[PDB]
């Protein structure tokens, strides 16, 4: 009731001001935590009733920050497991409670297992002396480096996203583990991809094409990758995989202020100039040859079948 | 004597052949003050190319031909000795002087080529005073002519490609395609101009106060904007550094890459070069032969957490940043020069009927 | 104990993580003549697979379960144990040795896990004969409809595709594109056949001997003279040996050079491959996982000055003959399976439909 509604109000201040949690798993693990918060302490007589109800909850935190996908696509994974609980059950009180409470514990005990998975299966993607460029800071990437050099010795560019420069951090901790990384800047990317043998890069959303927003640079980095032949590696979690389309829905990239771009102290030119800065882009399908999930490498001919495994027609709209 | 200046830091192992130096250190700690063995306008001149106070490229071919004046100017002449020969053999530790503080431009290449090309056709009778006026002549006009009615007829050229109610993409700091941005804005055309500008020299900040006091609408932004962005721009002007015999443009770094995006876009680039900074030297990829800025300027101050500020103490990190790429000869449309449009494949042939042929 | 295989040569700096021996030692050297631990027919299989007396994809997975048949069939139960346990953890050893004698095939990995599958879900209540009958009948049903059917159905599906009057292309040894050609020749087509070999395995011997037996016009050449007929081909048939998740072809290793030359001559490219040889694993390149055939296996007798013969005194020289490479999916046109004409985005497609699912 009071405790609800002001966690509610809180996650959803939360989402409109900043990125709160920074990690993105951390806020899926925060999302099925106020989703089960939200089931445990409330009433209903029918099933469509929390289907309504949830959706209502839903709507509230896709207007707060509409480039954030993560909760909206984990409230409609959590729609859907209601929906088959509701439809095993149909062909109903506690029962349907205690399966949703097993069934978000189980999609908990899948959810702290994906970067671990994918780790696992990192080995069979890298090969000795190898020339690795990324962009950006993701921990999944970084996290498949460091399995990939327990046994194999190569080399990494870390390219940096620059509105603000986040791939230091990661190149400072590959570093730290000894990947024998480059640092260079946005300019040098074309210049340098005659080197580059595979791209290995994360992403924010995946859409429903096969496409991917991802830190914002890296449409060209797959521009010149599909320039010279070299396929690109998009080592992604199952719940940055989203129903929304490209062209359907506007808000695509995410704005932010422009000082990172031009600072405040250049002078009387900023009244006449127009600095945008997207910190997002969009990558059509047909630049990515592979995505790596926990479950295993897919293709982007194939995210159709993980939205139909994942998500229901019905609820695209949300 | 000039010694050689210690690299700094540790090398990218593609580019272990191309000096990497840094501007907190000077070559001139161990030279005289009354500057003997480099004249001072060269010493003057490689203080100003080491800090980074001259960056343009045709900023630093008219302060090498003025400090050529002034040694020209300052040159005597021994008893039993030519000029056509002494003054070579003096100028060359000039220019590895020069070359020692940072590497040389192409067009400064083709000055020096084009000034030892004129003092090797000093005839012997001619007196001491007479041949020093007619070389700071000789300069005076190879200057003259070939900056500023090259540029008036590049301008021009580009004049009457530029139509009404388009968008103009540039990129970098470059006088020319500013220049002729200006006489365009000045002459009748109403356009808009987005600036696209790279990490870390940050140089489009130069052209942007150039079209903000012009009069010209700007907007600003970076490389990964320039993606957001070239579906709505039509054209690309750019900035050329130099011309390559296979029709390659060697500019600053993000130039084949925006190139790139831009023919991903349907955008075609311009580049606006003038026929001296051509060269019968050829490269396919920015490897062989590029120049290497200082290690320590790719990092910045995001909040107070500056990460590759003790960049060295890591043995496995290293820091790169490029200054000059090549573009394939098929990405780039334009070649606008004072004799005309002519494409990429056009830049030889230039060097032809320009090399008395 | 059976040891591991010593490395033999030196190995690229690529391939340092791939294994490559050699077939003039073998592992037995230190091994009973009862074979004891390993089965007498897996040794058996082991010697045929590591002289190359086996070598087409198809026929390592008969002999593979011909083998698996006669390891069940010796098969006794011990007290208090489980069959559906034991035979797990007895196999393990026998498909390491089948490993370390040679890399296995993607078949023969899908053969293992079929089998594992089968001998996991077996009932604690059935008796010891009783089981070895079924998991016999299991496997006897298993490699007759998914070898004859599949394969007659692959046939029928290339038969009605292959018209009259045209020209196909064959690449390596298969006995799957063999059959087609051969039953395509029976019923009615009239066309003649260009073989490309490539060194040093020369397999395409052997399905030239069996197109000249099957009375097919045939034409022999190499993968240099490829580029020379593919202007005249209008049609190019492919032998697959491993289908994977994104749709890559892995095959032998002059598949993906073949089938990029062919899309530059406009000559559509058809890979044929049953369904158990398709991969839930997927990978990109010819480089993270690919089997190394012998080093000394590239040297050749061109009059009587063979230079590879003393290779491995050249610290500075490197031989590398690889197996397999992956074919990008934008490459292939068809994928002939018994279900029907698929493209290569369909074999997650086909392995989620015949996955129970």
């Amino acid at each position: 009731g009071s405790e609800l509604s002001e966690r509610i109000e809180s996650f959803v201040e939360t989402l409109k001001r900043g990125g709160g949690p920074r990690s993105s798993e951390e806020m899926a693990r925060e999302t099925l935590g106020l989703l089960r918060q939200i089931i445990t302490d409330h009433r209903w007589s029918n099933a469509g009733e929390l289907m309504e109800l949830i959706r209502r909850e839903g709507r509230r935190m896709t207007a707060a920050q509409p480039s954030e996908t993560t909760v909206g696509n984990m409230v409609r994974r959590v729609l859907k497991i209601i929906r088959e609980e509701y439809g095993r059950l149909h062909g109903h009180y506690a029962q349907l409670q205690s399966n949703i409470i097993e069934a978000i514990n189980e999609l908990l005990v899948e959810l702290e297992g994906t970067m671990e998975n994918i780790a696992a299966q990192a080995l069979e993607h890298i090969h000795s002396n190898e020339v690795i460029m990324t962009i950006g800071f993701s921990r999944t990437v970084e996290a498949f480096l460091k399995e990939a050099a327990r046994k194999r010795k190569f080399h990494v560019i870390v390219a940096e996203c620059a509105p603000f420069c986040q791939g230091h951090e990661m190149a400072v901790n590959l570093s730290k583990a000894g990947i024998e990384t480059t640092v260079m800047t946005d300019a040098a990317i074309f210049a340098v991809m005659s080197r580059v043998n595979k791209v290995i890069i994360g992403t924010k959303t995946i859409l429903a094409n096969g496409a991917l927003r991802a830190v914002t640079g890296t449409h060209t980095l797959a521009l010149a990758a599909k320039h010279h032949s070299t396929p690109l590696i998009v080592c992604a979690p199952m719940f940055k995989l989203s129903p929304q389309f490209p062209n359907e829905e506007d808000s695509f990239h995410k704005f932010v202020a422009p000082e990172e771009v031009l600072p405040f102290t250049e002078g009387d030119i900023l009244e006449k100039v127009s600095v945008h800065c997207p910190v997002f882009d969009y990558v059509p399908p047909e630049l990515i040859t592979l995505f790596i999930s926990n479950i295993g490498g897919n293709a982007p001919s194939y995210i159709y079948r993980l939205m139909s495994e994942l998500y229901h027609p019905d609820d695209h709209v949300l | 004597q000039v010694p050689t200046r210690k690299d700094y830091g540790s090398k990218v192992s593609l580019f272990s052949h191309l000096p990497q130096y840094s501007r907190q250190n000077s070559l001139t700690q161990f030279m005289s003050i009354p500057s003997s063995v480099i004249h001072p306008a060269m010493v003057r001149l490689g203080l100003q190319y080491s800090q980074g106070l001259v960056s343009g490229s045709n900023a630093r071919c008219i302060a090498l031909l003025r400090a050529l004046q002034q040694v020209i100017q300052d040159y005597t002449t021994p008893p039993n000795e030519e000029l056509s020969r002494d003054l070579v053999n003096k100028l060359k530790p000039y220019m590895s002087f020069l070359t020692q503080c940072r590497p040389l431009s192409a067009s400064m290449h083709n000055a020096i080529k084009f000034l030892n090309k004129e003092i090797t056709s000093v005839g012997s009778s001619k007196r001491e005073e007479e041949a020093k006026s007619e070389l700071r002549a000789a300069i005076d006009r190879y200057v003259q002519e070939k900056i500023v009615l090259a540029a008036q007829a590049i301008s021009r050229f580009a004049y009457q490609k530029i139509s009404n109610g388009d968008v103009i993409l540039v990129y970098g700091c470059s006088s020319l395609v500013s220049r002729i941005l200006q006489e365009a804005w000045t002459e009748g055309r109403r356009f808009r101009v987005v600036v696209v500008d790279s990490r870390p020299w940050l140089e489009g900040r130069h052209t942007l106060r150039s079209l903000v006091h012009a009069g010209v609408p700007a907007s600003y932004l970076l490389i990964p904007a320039a993606s957001y962005v070239l579906p709505e721009v039509s054209k690309v002007l750019l900035g050329a550094h130099a011309l390559l015999a296979n029709g390659s443009v060697m500019s600053r770094v993000g130039t084949a890459q925006l190139a790139l995006v831009a023919r991903a876009h349907n955008v075609p680039v311009l580049v606006c070069c003038e026929t001296y900074k051509f060269c019968e030297r050829v490269q396919t990829d920015a490897f062989v032969s590029n120049e290497l800025d200082d290690p320590d300027d790719l990092q910045c101050k995001r909040g107070e957490h500056v990460a590759l500020a003790n960049w060295q103490n890591h043995a496995s990190l290293r820091l790169l940043n490029l200054v000059y790429d090549v573009t394939p000869p098929e990405l780039v449309d334009l070649v606008i020069t004072e004799l005309g449009m002519i494409p990429c494949s056009s830049v030889p042939v230039v060097l032809r009927v320009k090399s008395s042929d």
